[PDB]
RNA sequence: CGCAAGGCUGAAAAAUUGACGGAAGGGCACCACCAGGGGUGGAGCCUGCG
RNA sequence: CUCUGUCGUGCUGAGGAAUCCCUAGUAAGCGCAAGUCAUCAGCUUGCGUUGAUUACGUCCCUGCCCUUUGUACACACCGCCCGUCGCUACUACCGAU
């Protein structure tokens, strides 16, 4: 019962997630691994790859005034904080819901911006590992973010938001493409003015300056336009010269130079580039007098390209240690060392023990490969309706012969003896080349889309698009069986080791286990989320478990079952994209993984409420009295020093504190507690209904309080000595209050009676005549009874 | 007896008597009576 | 929100004179918004919290009364 | 008497109305608190249940 | 059961931890009668007699039910409960065919 465990990645450079930093190395984004090479050398320095972590990594950061220190920004919404002198992750951040997707970094490096797809940008402080604070604006989600203190962030509602930091809210805004959306941001180094690129290939430019009042800091000094029409993915300043770049998602990144707003930016250069440009990046290198535009494509390569300031040469790339579009096919050695990759427009065979690639061929497509006995030449059956020949051992190209017209070679399966080759294609035909030379062929009724044979060359099996399978024999053609029940097409088949079973893959999300005598199914078993693209068994039964399949699908997943107890036995996880082959070892030891991830893998009381409160209220009052007689003494620094609860509810008065806390309860039980409240602790209350009645709020509700104070205790008020002080105090602001509050009303009613005779004066009737019947509100209530 | 209480219940028949109105007989729209 | 709408509406009342709040004509003056029946609601809110203020003043001298008692003692 | 009575087959959804909670406030209870009382459980007999 | 006499603690010992039940003609004692198409003589069900202590409050503990929508209108009072997701409509994004 081993399970399988990832050991061996490769075969990717930059992924088609953001943002590409320079430091002469380049640092990328693999899928969940941020690795950094050499531009100059091939070889890469470093992977940063962490085992608690499977997400992929979509946001880079450099910190300012402290390289060797880094913030990546991964898709679950954490942060974590890298060294380039050790590859460890010092701290983590988990504050956002969904999707990091802009960082940013303070002048100091002490404070760190990171805003989300979930559309909330929190700060981070450095040396306490406290989330600081949340700030809150943003219809949609924030596509800029800079550190102006000050921060100025745009969104993709099209609106850029200038935030202050020291009072956690918004200053500006403005909003800048109309009905469009602002796509990048780009500020100027000495924070003179800003460059907004929106959907049109509009790029509006606006100027910085560097409450009660009618602020204003953003001006939109006017707009721009590129060349293309796209939508632009970055704007990046130089950090040194007067350039900039702008780049959307397209084979060209436009060089604009700073010298109306069409007069002060001119376009220095178009670059083209072979493959569409994810990021752009900076790079200036000591010695040089160019500049170093490091570009990072969506086609698994990074290209720096030399700029002369005041043409474009393609001056470095790394495209060797990765396949450039899209792994379709594996197929790994005899002698397990070397695999084969095929690509569509190329193939990379590679070794496994140093994960480094040794050959490469250029092919138009390539659906599927597999290399003859002996390792020496391989067979790429492609789109066009060809299957082509090359070899490793000299690295070149043999034969190339014209199998079908224009019909896709679905299918290659090498003979188990070694000296004949299948190739199934979309035409309705499936021919044996013999070495190569057409031996048989096989008309059926549809396309071919997968057949394979028998470990003992007995039967043969091809894979229809009539949703079935037909099983002949191997010597001569003839019908041996034929599998149904499959509600969409086949993608794939694999049969066992002594041909007793047979699993089927298909596109409606299961696979089948035949028995190959009498073709019975033994169990369908739906185990996948999406269309199951391909199938394996691993074929030693030495190692007692010949009966054990590996089957990969569109869900990301592959998964290991047992056919003899019909139980899947592990779920592989770890691949990002749509996983599109994979293949076994002979020795059955490892596996490789091939997906749309462009990364091949290998793997191995309301009373005491209402008390307490007072008790504070009244502790507040003391203190806020001597803190009255010393700023009367003096105007030297005097802190209150009041409560932490009240210092985080935000420094309400004790007033509005024991107020809330007397209106939150129902009025029965306000009953109840006034009832169960103590004479020690009424006088306290007395002493907060004359700040009530004095600074007049609820003064209903004061009057209730108090009227129920004096009747439940009476006779004690009437014995006792202060509350004659301070229900004198009471007595004089309550009438006052009430006295204004009755003046008010007894303006505002007869006012109203006044203007409303005066209304049915202006209403009354123009004309005369005999019919005064010309010269009142109903309401219906009905009732049962 | 299990599997028939499962039964009655997903597809939920249930034959308990149903709580009627006193005065379906004099009112038998059933007008609210306050504001119309 | 009974008292911050009376003193708002006090000062509507002591700013603006008679004539030009019974003369006010405005375009939207149709059916339940217009000025007869926004005045009479008005009008009729007021006279209900203003008999809750005076049956609380008539409660409220029963301070008056306890100052008395302690004033004897 | 006629139809029912021909096996892409081989046992283990709905939703603008839905799924699950939390906090506050009520009502009730010798399957709760409170005050007491009484069984059973110790020895022997035996119906019954396992 | 009440009253009156004769003798006087003498293998001649009122049930642990737990667990359950019980609030007025109720707990508990006592006998008499019947044997009703199922059950019941190793008992069942009636019937009279004697008849207390202690609660009769509170949701504090353990829970159970329900409000936060409706179902009526004056007085009077209250004053937008909170979270994780789904579904639908629209908007733009990502990448293979």
């Amino acid at each position: 019962y081993l399970k399988f465990e990832p050991s061996k990645s490769f075969g990717v450079v930059v992924s088609s997630n953001s943002n590409l930093v320079w430091s002469g190395q380049a640092i990328v984004a693999a899928n969940e691994e941020v690795l950094v090479w050499d531009i100059k050398k091939g070889e890469l320095l470093s992977r940063w790859r962490d085992e608690n972590c499977k997400f992929r990594v979509t946001a880079i950061a450099q910190s300012r005034t402290d390289p060797d220190v880094f913030a990546v920004g991964y898709e679950d919404g954490s942060i974590r904080l890298w060294d380039s002198k050790i590859a460890t992750s010092v701290v983590s951040f988990n504050g956002h819901k969904s999707a990091i997707t802009v960082l940013a970094f303070d002048k100091t490096g002490v404070r760190l911006a990171s805003g989300s797809k979930d559309t909330d940008i929190i700060v981070w402080d450095l040396v306490a590992e406290v989330g600081q604070y949340k700030l809150r604006g943003h219809k949609d989600q924030v596509t800029g973010l800079y550190f102006i203190g000050f921060l100025l962030t745009t969104g993709k509602d099209s609106l850029i938001k200038l935030w202050d930091l020291s009072s956690r809210h918004c200053i500006e805004t403005h909003v800048a493409q109309a009905n469009g959306e602002c796509w990048a941001l780009g500020v100027s180094p000495d924070f003179t003015g800003c460059i907004t690129a929106g959907n049109d290939g509009e790029i509006t430019v606006w100027a910085l300056d560097a409450l009660s009042q009618s602020v204003n800091f953003l001006q939109n000094r006017g707009t721009l336009h590129r060349s293309s029409k796209e939508r632009a993915a970055e704007v990046v300043f130089h950090p040194l010269r007067d350039y900039f770049a702008v780049h959307g998602v397209e084979k060209s990144v436009e060089i604009w130079r700073i010298r109306e707003v069409s007069d002060v930016f001119v376009q220095h250069v178009i670059v083209r580039t072979t493959g569409k440009v994810r990021s752009v990046d900076w790079a200036l290198n000591p010695g040089v007098k160019d500049l170093q535009l490091l570009v990072g494509g969506t086609n698994n390569l990074l290209e720096l390209y030399n700029i002369v300031g005041k043409d474009y040469n393609k001056a470095l790339a790394v495209e060797l240690p990765g396949h450039r579009t899209d792994i379709r096919s594996v197929a790994i050695s005899s002698d397990d060392k070397m695999l084969a990759s095929a690509a569509n427009g190329s193939l990379k065979i590679w070794n496994i023990k140093t994960q480094q690639c040794i050959r490469t061929f250029d092919c138009g497509y390539a659906l599927c490969c597999a290399f003859l006995p002996g390792d020496k030449v391989v067979i790429v059956g492609t789109k066009e309706g060809e299957l082509q020949l090359y070899d490793v051992a000299s690295a070149s190209l043999l034969e190339t012969v014209n199998a079908h017209d224009g019909h896709a070679v679905w299918a290659l399966q090498v003979h188990p003896d070694g000296r004949s080759v299948v190739s199934g294609g979309a035409d309705k035909t499936a021919k044996f080349w013999d070495f190569l030379v057409q031996s048989r062929i096989l008309k059926v009724s549809d396309d071919i889309l997968s057949l394979r044979f028998s470990p003992d060359a007995r039967l043969l099996a091809v894979a229809l698009l009539d949703s079935t399978v037909k099983v002949f024999f191997n010597d001569t053609l003839k019908l041996y069986l034929n599998l149904y029940g499959h509600k969409l097409p086949v993608l794939s088949m694999d049969i066992s080791y002594d041909s007793k079973l047979i699993v089927t893959s298909s596109a409606d999300k299961n696979i089948r286990i035949w028995g190959l005598d009498f073709g019975d199914c033994h169990k369908a078993l739906f185990g996948h989320q999406d269309s199951i693209l391909q199938v394996a068994f691993i074929p030693h039964n030495s190692d007692g478990n010949g009966h054990y399949f590996f089957s990969a699908s569109k869900d990301r997943t592959i998964k290991y079952w047992d056919a003899d107890k019909f139980e899947q036995i592990q779920r592989i996880d770890g691949h990002h994209g749509e996983i599109w082959a994979l293949a076994v070892s002979h020795s059955g030891r490892f596996l490789v993984s091939a997906s749309h991830d462009k990364s091949i893998r290998v793997w191995e009381m309301a009373g005491e409420r209402i008390a307490e409160a007072l008790e504070l209220g009244m502790t507040d009052l003391n203190t806020i009295r001597e803190w009255e007689e010393a700023r009367q003494i003096n105007p030297n620094i005097a802190p209150p020093q009041r409560n932490p609860i009240f210092v985080a509810l935000g420094n309400i008065p004790a007033e509005t504190y024991v107020l809330n806390t007397l209106q939150k309860i129902k009025p029965a039980s306000l009953h109840d507690a006034l009832l169960v409240l103590p004479f020690s602790t009424i006088p306290s209350l007395l002493t907060f209904l004359n700040l009530f009645a004095q600074r007049e709020l609820n003064v209903p509700l004061t009057c209730r309080i108090l009227f129920f104070v004096l009747k439940t205790h009476h006779k004690q008020i009437v014995a006792s000595r202060t509350m004659r002080a301070t229900l004198e105090k009471v007595r004089a602001n309550l009438r006052a209050a009430l006295r204004r509050q009755k003046d008010e009303m007894g303006f505002n009613i007869a006012a109203l009676k006044v203007v409303s005779m005066q209304l049915r004066d202006k209403s009354v009737r123009e004309y005369v005549d005999e019919t005064w019947e010309e010269k009142v509100r109903k309401r219906a209530f009905a009732s049962l009874s | 007896i299990e599997e028939l209480i499962k039964r009655r219940i997903l597809a939920g028949e249930f034959d308990e008597v149903l709580r009627r109105r006193p005065d379906m007989f004099g009112n038998p729209h059933g007008v609210r009576r306050g504001l119309v | 929100t009974a008292p911050v709408a009376q003193r708002v509406l006090w000062a509507l009342f002591k700013s603006h004179p008679a004539n030009k709040l019974s003369s006010l004509s405005v375009k939207g003056a149709r059916g339940h918004k217009s000025l007869n029946e926004v005045l009479d609601a008005i009008k009729v809110y007021t006279e209900r919290h203003y008999k809750r203020i005076e049956e609380l003043v008539d409660e409220s001298y029963l301070v008056e009364y306890t100052l008395r008692e302690m004033d004897a003692l």
